[PDB]
């Protein structure tokens, strides 16, 4: 990187962010907070470089900076912006579904705080579309080992696991796929007494 | 890799030193850490090697006198040192078996199970030889049949360096030191401990070996601890210097010299401790102990030169190459005659 | 293929410590929290003691316990077998 | 690794809306639980791919009283006054040393003028000299720290 | 004293609204002298400063800082054996990284860190040192130099105490080595605190399997050369006389199956007592107890002594612990994996009891998958359960694929070349595709192959596989043809026991015959066929398009897969064409391995090897004879040239296709050749028969330190291959390739251990009992895969 004034430094890394080219606006942004990590204009470095990052797909980069950003700035402005952006990177790392939710559920606690504390966020509309999909999405995750324990014979597991489900993730599509094993496992233990009432919850609901 | 050796000093020598004999004992000590060096006493040299060779040479011409091997049929791993005394040669082994063989055949005198491997040069006093093991055991065999007579019990750390203490003995107590980084004072009698005072400065830990005595003051060092001057009673410190070896210091007049761990020779008085002379020269050459001959400091290195340093500056009188094989065991200048063992067992005398 | 075991494991001799008129804690505390209560309204604890070992084919015994509003044993029902 | 650089761009999501279960009569559901419900924040947003992501020497302060008010804070704070101009409302300090608490330490004198701007009353501090550790040379810094220290006094 | 607003000197990149999002001390607070004290150790909490004081103003109560300066940039300096980017990546993990702060009062544990990484690995001279360069606007450049000195090796491994046994002869079964021949991998001479401890424990055990019961180590010393270059440990023991088991008396919280455990507690008094034989019902014990609902069931033995007699009284207490109940079985960081291809690894079941064991099965049952770096496993309380338990798995992913070339060099084979890609968990599905290459001197082979390893949820494996084969016959000591083949291959694998594994399957094949110099047995064959082609020209071709049903059987009970020294492998497998077929044949081939020990040590042991193979043709049809039964060879009878055993050709006399003098012909018309002709080469038979027994036997000179390392037989190696549709009537000059009387006989040393350039096995054999036809070959050796 050379070392010119930072005004032509950032109207150089600027014009490779509009040029969608991030592997060198990076390297020029990367200069610029490292040689002025405070100052007036550093706020607006450090939201360019994490944008940059994430389109760059270095999430790792993006999370270890957006984190920092937070820590040391919990009362600026745009950390609607930056709280949107940790959602995205984490929703990246998802990658959507029988996988790790670890970065769903991540991703949904950070849109979930982004819409509570700014309702009247640009981002907020966006986002409430984001964890509606993310909210089934780890309700497939509880279908999926729900699936899994129903073909190892494992009732006990199936019900239990399809009654988190009634109580995490109701409203979703993933539960009322789920609610037949259910009533299978009943079945299956002779317990059709508690079948029976299962079986009048799915005969009383959509499939959809 | 091995961060800087040190090259050979080029010096013009104020006299020329020769190879009076030598002979070969064995195959030796090898590559293996060992204190086995030859022994002098009533003009005929004792030397040994690792695997069981022990012999009786005469001093003047190095011809051989009696050779034995304590060997059965297994190699008897022979380590400590060589000491006679009462017309018995002390042999310790890393098969905790001691040795002593009688000085006029040649035949075993007694042998003895030791509480662990007999590292050090058997120390022999009050009619006694201690024997300080590999696991902090320093025991004392009775030097007429080879009984145990009794087992101090010396702490040990989780990693020590290899070899033990040889201590000395002063008013009927022995002086040794430790791997714990503690000199200790017990009674010849029974082993009974009078005091223990520590001269230690992740992994950092400091094995020491053998402190003499002169006039109530006990001098030690410790490997990267102090070299200290010890009240022979209390155990009381008197004076530290932060300097720190495993290889033998001597005392005489009123200097210190000895070879710190990098092996740079130095002179101290014995009242502070202050630096007389410095030679950096030899550093990391892998300098055996040294030993006063004839006003010279000598000391073997890993290549197998001796170099005689003057005694009154630090500066180089003499050097000499003699062997290849290389130097690490101490030299022994006793009765106007110099002897130095190398690795592969070859003893020379040196005029 | 592995044994199956499934739900809490039941002595035949710990089901002699219930009887009727006791609270949930001393239940819970005789025989251990069950696996599966009813989720659907009635308080209900389901003790299902399934093994189903290597090709021999299932032995469960249901230990079935209702509980009043207050929270006190008022039904105890078990079978030893299927049928 | 390379599956991350798909989701990073723009790839879009319409996954099953959400439908509360009814309950039949003789029975309810399970309590929600309350940890993974979504509020209904209203509003037209953009939503994905049509959402803008792309992110978003002298020192002077305004305020009779005024001028006889800053000459006091500046004689109660041990400040020799050097050159003290009460008619035309500017005094010059003596070095004045400050701390704070970063590297070697900064000394300057200043030029403190307090003189009426319209409806209000300005007090324009000037840094005259800045000699750091005997060596004159940031400049901001320590002409907002006297402005700082008048302003308390105030 | 109340504070009227709050004022901050020193904060550069703490946001004034992080540092006051701080402190405990508000605007308008009435504070006194401990209020400030308890803010000042807040903010300092904070690790954004180096030094914080908070003192008043009159109104004002005022924070100075000094922010802890920013990492500009981390480099690296004389770090040979540990690459910049991975070491980089261990900095991150601790906390120190570009862009985050340095605490100056760590710099020091920064070095003490990884410089105590380079005392792990054996570089007990390296050195790093940081050197933390000040920048302008409070940032540092920390760059680590490092002086990583040279390995230190072990000088020697003694043990002080040993009577009953030489110390050489202890070391053979130690892992750390202080000696490491140049033409053998016993290990390396490397130092690690892991090795020594399981090692000690190796010591210990071999010791209490003899009865030493009072066996004791009294104390372990590494000591170290003061030049760091050289390290020697000594373990010293007490090994206390030979003790007989008198009795066993069980003693503690049993759960009333005091009934049982004296079952699992009988023994035959005399008997010598034995450490594991001891662990064994620890075990059984800690079993049924795990089988009556306990998680962590405990059982200590403490052997009660009595010199009288020179018995020992096994005390065994033993108290069930609780019961306990899992709830889920989480996992965590399967990033790419689905969850159910290592769910259904467990052996502990959610929703039913725990069983501390069941749950340890689960995890190792995951790591011989070989998909995970690491596999760790947490059993967390749930929270306000007295019984109830999460059972997570925290897993490391790693890269599954690879690329994988293979030479080895045998006189079966010459050079043989093993090459093919491979991905072992397929986008996490735990699906094995990989493309597979093989080429020795008579064959090269290509296949494709795809495998469900759980079929079903039992494990039962479902394959998949498109081959390629070229074979070259004159390259392998037979008549000369030439196959090549090439089809496709569904089987079912289904495990019915640890020790026993089944397989059935499906298969196409087409075989394509050219090259084929015409012998009787290969030609009465292709008139089995219908195909009727010149007796004279051998210029010929002929292509079958088969269809398999493949069955197989394995039973493996070898007590250890190298140097097997107790139990049997056998495998059988058959093949039989489905109608539709070109050809109409069955094939069924079974192996047999068998090791008996007859010491305790088990260095000596005999094994019998048999190998058995009969094929025959269905519909009036011959079975072809590239399905034919070979014998003789270093994998058969050693001392015979490969498949010299059995039938030999009988030539026409034909016209060489390419002829050319200085070049033998076996019977060219262009040689004067009138008549049908005998020869050495060997075609094989469709039944076949060998068995060998070797007496495997103490290496007798090479030293007891490492002499476990090879294992010498003494073999009497006996087969026979015939062909049983060949007209002994009509061909009365000739010798009778329908007997199978004809058992050809070799005896022999063989040598076998591991070198630099892979496995050995060095054969050499002598045929006292050899018939005309049969060649010789009595030095045979293996180096890798062949």
């Amino acid at each position: 990187v050379p070392d010119n004034p930072p005004n032509e430094i950032y109207a150089t890394a600027q014009q490779k962010l509009q040029d969608g080219n991030w592997r060198q606006a990076i390297t020029q942004l990367e200069a610029l907070d490292n040689r002025y990590p405070f100052g007036p204009y550093s706020q607006q470095v450090q939201l360019d470089l994490i944008y940059a990052y994430y389109k760059n797909a270095d999430l790792p980069l993006a999370q270890a900076a957006i984190d920092r950003f937070i820590r040391l700035n919990p009362t600026h402005p745009n950390i609607d912006y930056v709280m949107y952006m940790r959602g995205l990177t984490n929703m990246a790392l998802d990658d959507s579904s029988d996988r790790d939710p670890q970065h769903a559920r991540a991703a949904f606690s950070d849109f979930s705080k982004l819409v509570r504390g700014y309702p009247n966020s640009q981002y907020t509309t966006d986002a409430t579309k984001r964890l509606v999909f993310l909210k089934d999405r780890l309700a497939k995750y509880e279908y999926s080992v729900a699936e899994y324990y129903t073909e190892r014979g494992a009732w006990v597991a199936v019900v239990n696991r399809v009654e988190g489900m009634l109580r995490d993730y109701p409203d979703t599509q993933a539960t009322r796929d789920a609610l037949p094993l259910m009533e299978n496992a009943y079945r299956q233990m002779q317990m059709n007494a508690q079948a029976e009432k299962v079986a009048k919850i799915i005969a009383a609901n959509s499939s959809n | 890799d091995v961060v800087k050796m040190s090259p050979l000093p080029t010096v013009e020598n104020q006299f020329t030193p020769t190879t009076a004999w030598s002979t070969s004992v064995g195959s030796g000590i090898g590559n293996f850490y060992s204190n086995l060096h030859p022994a002098l006493a009533d003009n005929v040299v004792y030397a040994a090697d690792r695997a069981g060779l022990v012999k009786a040479l005469n001093a003047d011409d190095g011809k051989e006198i009696w050779s034995v091997s304590l060997a059965e049929k297994e190699p008897a791993l022979l380590s400590g040192g060589v000491t006679v005394s009462g017309g018995h040669v002390y042999i310790g082994s890393e098969k905790a078996q001691v040795y002593a063989l009688n000085t006029s055949d040649g035949t075993v005198a007694w042998q003895t199970k030791v509480a662990g491997e007999a590292l050090s040069r058997p120390v022999v006093s009050d009619g006694l030889v201690l024997i300080h093991t590999s696991n902090g055991q320093l025991q004392a065999l009775n030097e007429a049949d080879g009984a145990v007579k009794w087992t101090v019990n010396l702490d040990m750390p989780s990693l020590s360096l290899r070899g033990e203490s040889a201590p000395t003995t002063a008013f009927g107590a022995a002086v040794v030191g430790g791997d714990n980084g503690r000199v200790s004072a017990v009674l010849m009698e029974q082993g009974q401990m009078i005091w223990q005072q520590r001269i230690s400065q992740d992994r950092l830990s400091d094995v020491d070996t053998t402190p003499v005595v002169v006039n109530g003051v006990v001098f030690a060092l410790a490997y990267n601890g102090n070299l200290t001057a010890l009240d022979l009673r209390s155990g009381q410190i008197m004076w530290k210097r932060e300097l720190g070896s495993v290889n033998d210091f001597i005392v005489d007049g009123n200097r210190i010299y000895l070879v710190d761990q990098n092996d740079r020779v130095m002179a101290l008085t014995i009242d502070g401790g202050v630096t007389l002379w410095t030679q950096s020269d030899l550093l990391h050459r892998l300098l055996t102990s040294p030993v006063l001959y004839n006003g010279n400091l000598v000391v073997g290195d890993s290549e197998g030169y001796l170099h005689w340093i003057n005694v009154e500056d630090g500066r180089f009188v003499a050097q000499q190459k003699v062997d290849s094989s290389g130097f690490q065991t101490e030299p022994v200048a006793a009765d106007g005659k110099l002897l130095i063992q190398a690795k592969d067992g070859t003893v020379y005398s040196i005029t | 293929r592995p044994d199956i075991n499934q739900g809490n494991y039941l002595t035949a001799n710990d089901v002699s410590k219930i009887r009727v008129g006791m609270t949930q804690q001393q239940v819970a505390y005789a025989l251990g929290t069950p696996l599966m209560s009813d989720p659907f309204g009635t308080n209900t604890w389901f003790y299902v003691f399934r093994q189903q070992p290597g090709h021999e084919g299932v032995t469960q015994q249901t230990l079935t316990l209702t509980f009043n509003s207050s929270g006190v044993l008022t039904n105890i029902d078990n079978k030893p077998a299927l049928s | 690794r390379y599956k991350r650089q798909v989701s990073g761009d723009e790839a879009y999501l319409e996954a099953a809306p959400l439908a509360e279960l009814h309950a039949p009569a003789g029975m309810i559901l399970p309590v929600t639980s309350g940890d993974y419900a979504i509020p209904v924040t209203n509003g037209s947003g953009a939503v994905g791919k049509a959402l803008d992501i792309r992110p978003p020497d002298t020192a002077s302060l305004l305020v009779n009283t005024l001028w006889p008010q800053v000459v006091s804070v500046l004689q109660a704070k041990n400040y020799t006054i050097t050159q003290r101009d009460d008619a035309g409302q500017t005094l010059t300090t003596d070095w004045v040393q400050w701390n704070r608490l970063d590297e070697d330490e900064q000394r300057g004198r200043y030029q403190i003028s307090v003189k009426p701007q319209g409806y209000q009353q300005a007090v324009t501090v000037k840094l005259l000299n800045l000699e750091q550790a005997g060596k004159p040379v940031s400049m901001q810094r320590y002409s907002t720290e006297m402005m700082n220290v008048i302003s308390a006094g105030l | 004293f109340v504070v009227k607003d709050i004022h901050f000197e020193g904060l550069q990149r703490v946001a004034v609204g992080a540092a006051l999002l701080s402190m405990p001390v508000r605007t308008g607070d009435t504070v006194n002298d401990e209020d400030i004290s308890n803010t000042i150790r807040a903010l300092f909490a904070t690790g954004n400063f180096e030094d914080v004081r908070v003192l008043r103003d009159g109104d004002t109560l005022l924070v100075q800082v000094k922010e802890r300066p920013t990492i500009a940039s981390i480099t690296f300096s004389g770090n040979k054996s540990v690459k910049d980017d991975m070491l980089k990546q261990n900095l991150e993990a601790s906390g120190v990284r570009v862009g985050e702060s340095l605490d100056r009062t760590t710099i020091a544990d920064i070095e003490k860190g990884l410089e105590d990484f380079y005392y792990s690995v054996g570089k007990y001279s390296a050195s790093v040192k940081a050197v933390v360069t000040p920048l302008p606007r409070n940032r540092v450049d920390l760059k680590l130099v490092f002086q990583e000195g040279v390995s230190a090796e072990i000088q020697q491994i003694n043990i002080v105490g040993n009577h009953a046994f030489t110390t050489d002869e202890l070391i053979s079964h130690f892992q750390l080595r202080d000696e490491v021949p140049w033409w053998n991998v016993v290990g390396d001479r490397k130092y690690q605190k892991q090795k020594l401890a399981g090692d000690l424990e190796t010591l210990r055990s071999y010791y209490l399997d003899r009865g030493y019961a009072r066996f004791n180590i009294d104390s372990t010393q590494v000591s170290l050369t003061p030049d760091k270059k050289g390290i020697y440990v000594t373990v010293n023991i007490t090994e206390g006389d030979q003790y007989k088991l008198s009795g066993v008396e069980v003693s503690g919280n049993l759960a009333g199956h005091s009934a049982e455990i004296e079952q699992l507690t009988k023994i035959e008094p005399g008997e010598l007592y034995n450490g594991t034989k001891v662990t064994k019902m620890e075990d059984d014990i800690k079993k049924l107890l795990g089988r009556y609902g306990y998680a962590y069931p405990r059982v200590q033995s403490m052997p009660e002594i009595n010199d009288a007699d020179k018995t020992v009284k096994l005390r065994v207490n033993v108290d069930a612990g609780n019961r306990f109940y899992v709830r889920k079985i989480r996992f965590e960081g399967n990033d790419t994996s689905k969850d159910a291809v290592l769910r259904r690894e467990m052996r502990q079941m959610e929703g039913a009891w725990l069983g501390s064991d069941l749950v340890d099965q689960g995890k190792e049952r995951l790591n011989r998958l070989g998909f995970f770096e690491t596999v760790d496993t947490d059993t967390q309380r749930v929270p306000g359960s007295p019984d109830q338990v999460d059972v997570v798995y925290k897993v490391k992913e790693r890269n599954t694929g690879s690329f994988n070339f293979g030479i080895g060099y045998g006189t079966e084979s010459g050079v043989s070349f093993q090459a093919g890609v491979q991905q072992d968990n397929w986008l996490g599905t735990g699906y094995a595709v990989g493309i597979n290459g093989t080429k020795n001197d008579y064959q090269t082979y290509a296949e494709l192959s795809v495998t469900n390893p759980y079929f079903t949820v039992d494990g039962v494996s479902l394959g998949g596989r498109l081959f390629y084969n070229d074979f070259q016959a004159d390259d392998a000591d037979l008549s000369d043809y030439t196959n090549k083949s090439y089809g496709t291959d569904v089987t079912l694998g289904f495990p019915i026991n640890e020790y026993n594994s089944l397989r059935a399957g499906l298969g196409y094949v087409h075989n394509s015959l050219s090259n084929m110099q015409p012998q009787v047995a290969m030609w009465r064959y292709l008139y089995s066929m219908g195909e009727h082609p010149s007796t004279s020209d051998q210029d010929n071709s002929f292509k079958t398009d088969d269809f398999t049903f493949n069955y197989g059987w394995t039973y493996n009970k070898l007590d250890r897969g190298y140097f097997p020294t107790d139990g049997s492998r056998v495998n059988l497998t058959g093949k039989v064409t489905i109608p539709g077929s070109d050809n109409e044949y069955y094939k069924v081939t079974l192996d047999t391995a068998t090791y008996v020990p007859i010491d305790d040590d088990h260095k000596w042991v005999v094994l019998g090897r048999t190998r058995w193979g009969y094929g025959d043709g269905l519909g009036g049809k011959e079975m072809p004879f590239y399905e034919n039964f070979y014998a003789g060879g270093s994998s058969t009878v050693r001392g015979f040239q490969s498949n010299t055993i059995g039938p030999k050709a009988v030539y026409f006399p034909h016209q060489a296709s390419n002829y050319d003098p200085d070049y033998d012909y076996e019977c060219a018309t262009q040689d004067g050749a009138k008549d049908l002709c005998k020869s050495d080469d060997a075609v094989g038979g469709n039944a076949m028969a060998v068995a060998s027994l070797e007496f495997i036997t103490p290496t007798p000179f090479i030293s007891d330190k490492y002499a476990n390392s090879v294992r010498t037989s003494f073999f009497w190696d006996m087969g026979t291959v015939w062909d049983t549709n060949w007209d002994s009537s009509q061909y009365s000059g000739y010798p009778d390739y329908s007997d199978p009387s004809n058992i050809r006989m070799s005896a022999g040393i063989a040598l076998q251990w591991m070198s630099p350039l892979g496995p050995l096995v060095f054969s050499y054999a002598q045929p006292f009992k050899k018939y005309d036809g049969d060649k010789a070959e009595q030095f045979q050796f293996n180096i890798g895969k062949t």
